[PDB]
RNA sequence: GGGAUAAGUGCUGAAAGCAUCUAAGCAUGAAGCCCCCCUCAAGAUGAGAUUUCCCAACUUGGUUAUAAGAUCCCUCAAAG
RNA sequence: UUGGCACCUCGAUGUCGGCUCAUCGCAUCCUGGGGCUGUAGUCGGUCCCAAGGGUUGGGCUGUUCGCCCAUUAAAGCGGUA
RNA sequence: AUAUGUUAAGUGGAAAAGGAUGUGGCGUUGCCCAGACAACUAG
């Protein structure tokens, strides 16, 4: 997961969710994941 | 798991089947007898108390430790043994095989058995830092007035004490040391001697406790 | 110096009580017991002497925590050796030796003065449900409020 | 079939086996029930919806259990045993031990075709998550333990 | 070797008919965290345990020698 | 770090570099665990966890730096007057 | 202590641009049993 302060969906397949108390991207593309 | 007490007699060479030259320490274990069975029942934990070398007479009315005192008399007499001069526990024995009155004998250690050996470590006196922690000396020459002193002992005004770890001069020789993994090389049942591969920490005549290796 | 009772060692009696931690919050059982221990509960309270009663806290194991702190509340300790801090223990204290979790926790609510010290030595905490001290014949006591 | 025990809403299914916790503090309905959408009060609606979901997932597999299938897309493939699948998988230089009898878990052997064969989807999902854990689907020549019907993206050497 | 964990990988899962490692609940996972390994350690005043040893004369609580047991002193060293 | 300010010390708070001894932080040089990869393999890049331990001998210069010779798994960065 | 609500971060008990279906209130609106959101079947 790219680890960044900002979190937005990357592409129109992406979905945002909290998972440990942390907001995270779920784009399904292996090189498009995120977790603030 | 097994163990015996023994007096370190000293070092020799001995020869392997391959001509291999194996340094050996000669441990001697005449006369060890089990003296007490320590069960969880009474003692709270499991141990066999073995009494090493034999010592004199009775509550005989005299100066030395060589002669046993009434407390020892009664302790040995509960075990139908003559009074002994060294006594130690081994926890981590088989605690059930071992009935109280019996001898342990050298024959319990079989050749090629790998073992750990405890014993207190020779004895240097009050000693300087270079001898006791190996610390490099200061330069000689080049105008130095520093040779065998332990270094800076601390910080400036921040660590404004000397930290509790600090290492400096004093007594060297105490401290029990055990050394791990040494082969039994031979066992000489005729004189109760038992040969140990390598060197065990004693001075000489030091009591050492051999026990079955852990790990 | 008109009138003002001060309790002597002649003029004072010390009762024994048993407390069931099972079902209680750590801090609340702790503070209630501390006042019990200081005698701050009798009308004959007097500051320069140990006026308190004995407390045996029971089933220390069943003590509880409020927050998400079975894991989040660490106890530290330092060995006075360099870098020998010891973070260890959380509500792991309640797992092994909770007798100390309750003991030290209660004792941190008594004054650090030799009197307060003797006062702390009047507590007895057992994780199990069976004190040795039956001979002192403790009365069962219910947590107020 | 339609047989299940009850007490304190922690009751075993009568067929085969069960035992499970409830979150308690919730509205409950007999047989199939419903209302995954809302119940009781507040945003505890989520929790109760998970309760109905869990018990429903429980009853759904007790008569006809669901079983994940795992295919070994490589030149090596696991054999079989009465308590293990004997995963001599991929080409790591040793066979691995695996499997457990907990609840009910069947073996499988079909030349690179294996299956967990449990009851509830949680135990199956677990033992197969780990049966598939031993080697992974490396996305080139697609090799590796693979859940059946899994997307397996690839790329160019 | 065992236990718990991080980043991570997940399972089951609603909120949010789907989907989702997570909020309930589960599994996995590091030279690191705990136990294991080595030495110290009951002045742990919270002063622990086991085995053995000794055992009265006087008393207006105590008194005094003694016992088990040591030590002083003396010959010493593996100790200093 | 270079500074700004002039609050402690002018009836004195020794000062660069080295040497001796270290101790701590993590923004990790190596080693352990992973994600992405424009990751085939062998290597690597980059981020994430991790501070247990380790982290070299010389040529020139007072030097700290720096260049260089030769090795290393690596030749980490800072605090502690 | 009382009454009514909030907060689940030990926030309380250090910090910004920026970021998030975290929850609470107060409003305004467009599609809704003429069937809509979502899911599944047909280009
Ligand atoms: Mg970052
Ligand atoms: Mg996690
Ligand atoms: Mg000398
Ligand atoms: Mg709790
Ligand atoms: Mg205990
Ligand atoms: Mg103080
Ligand atoms: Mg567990
Ligand atoms: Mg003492
Ligand atoms: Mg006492
Ligand atoms: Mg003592
Ligand atoms: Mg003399
Ligand atoms: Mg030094
Ligand atoms: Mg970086
Ligand atoms: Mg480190
Ligand atoms: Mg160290
Ligand atoms: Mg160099
Ligand atoms: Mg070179
Ligand atoms: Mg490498
Ligand atoms: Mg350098
Ligand atoms: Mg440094
Ligand atoms: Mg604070
Ligand atoms: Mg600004
Ligand atoms: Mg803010
Ligand atoms: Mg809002
Ligand atoms: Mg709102
Ligand atoms: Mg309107
Ligand atoms: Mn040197
Ligand atoms: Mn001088
Ligand atoms: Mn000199
Ligand atoms: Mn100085
Ligand atoms: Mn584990
Ligand atoms: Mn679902
Ligand atoms: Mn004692
Ligand atoms: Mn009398
Ligand atoms: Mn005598
Ligand atoms: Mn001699
Ligand atoms: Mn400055
Ligand atoms: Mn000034
Ligand atoms: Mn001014
Ligand atoms: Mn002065
Ligand atoms: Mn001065
Ligand atoms: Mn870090
Ligand atoms: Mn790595
Ligand atoms: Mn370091
Ligand atoms: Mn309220
Ligand atoms: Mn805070
Ligand atoms: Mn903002």
């Amino acid at each position: 997961m790219k680890v960044r302060p900002s979190v937005k969906p990357i592409c129109e397949k992406c979905k945002v969710i909290k998972r440990k108390g942390k907001v995270m991207v779920i784009c399904e593309n292996p090189k498009h994941k995120q977790r603030q | 798991t097994k163990g015996i007490l023994g007096r370190k007699i000293g070092m020799t060479q001995v020869f392997g089947e391959n001509g291999e030259l194996i340094p050996v320490t000669v441990v001697e274990a005449k006369e060890n007898v089990v003296l007490q069975k320590k069960t969880v029942e009474v003692d709270g934990y499991n141990a066999i108390q073995v009494g090493f070398e034999d010592k004199k007479a009775y509550k005989k009315d005299a100066k030395s430790n060589k002669y046993a005192n009434k407390p020892a008399e009664g302790h040995a007499k509960k075990a139908d043994a003559a009074p002994k001069r060294f006594i130690r526990e081994f926890r981590n024995v088989d605690v059930d095989a071992y009935e109280v009155g019996q001898e342990v004998s050298v024959d319990t250690f079989v050749a090629g058995d790998v073992i750990d050996v405890t014993g207190v470590s020779k004895g240097k006196g009050f000693q300087g830092a270079i001898k006791r922690h190996g610390q490099s000396r200061g330069p000689m020459s080049h105008g130095s007035h520093f040779h065998r002193a332990p270094g800076s002992v601390g910080m400036a005004s921040d660590a404004s004490r000397v930290f509790k770890g600090q290492k400096m001069p004093g007594r060297m020789g105490g401290n029990t040391v055990t050394v791990q993994n040494l082969e039994v090389v031979q066992v000489d049942t005729e004189n109760k001697v038992i040969l140990v591969k390598g060197n065990v920490p004693g001075p000489k005549k030091g009591l050492v406790e051999i026990r079955t290796s852990i790990k | 110096m008109r009138q003002t009772f001060m309790a002597n060692e002649s003029n004072i009696e010390r009762k024994w009580y048993v407390i069931d931690a099972e079902g209680q919050t750590l801090g609340r059982l702790s503070s209630e017991v501390a006042s019990i221990l200081r005698g701050k509960n009798k009308v004959t309270y007097t500051p320069h002497v140990d006026t308190g009663d004995y407390v045996i806290v029971i089933n220390a194991s069943k003590i509880e925590f409020t927050g998400n702190k079975e894991t989040d509340k660490v106890y530290y300790r330092h060995s006075n050796h360099p870098g020998g801090i010891k973070s260890i223990t959380a509500g792991e204290l309640r797992r092994t030796n909770p007798e100390r979790l309750i003991e030290n926790s209660i004792k941190g609510m008594l004054p650090s003065t030799r009197l307060g010290e003797k006062q702390g030595k009047k507590l007895f905490v057992y994780g199990g449900a069976e004190h040795p001290h039956a001979a002192q014949q403790p009365e069962n006591y219910e947590l107020r409020g | 079939t339609f047989d299940g025990n009850h007490v304190t809403v922690k009751g075993p299914k009568g067929e085969l086996s069960r035992t499970l916790n409830e979150r308690m503090t919730f509205k409950q309905e007999e047989n199939t029930i419903e209302v995954v959408r809302p119940s009781d009060s507040k945003e505890d609606r989520t929790n109760h919806g998970t309760t109905r979901a869990l018990l429903n997932n429980m009853v759904q597999g007790v008569s006809q259990g669901y079983v994940k299938v795992l295919e070994l897309v490589g030149v090596g493939y696991r054999a079989q045993m009465q308590g293990k699948d004997l995963i001599l998988n991929v080409g790591y230089s040793h066979p691995v031990e695996i499997k457990a009898e907990e609840n009910i878990t069947f073996s499988v052997e079909k030349n690179t075709v294996v299956k967990v064969e449990g009851i509830s989807k949680e135990q199956v999902g677990a033992l197969a998550s780990n049966i598939r854990s031993v080697r992974p689907p490396e996305p080139y020549k697609g090799k590796g333990i693979r859940y059946q019907g899994e997307y397996v993206r690839r790329k160019e050497k």
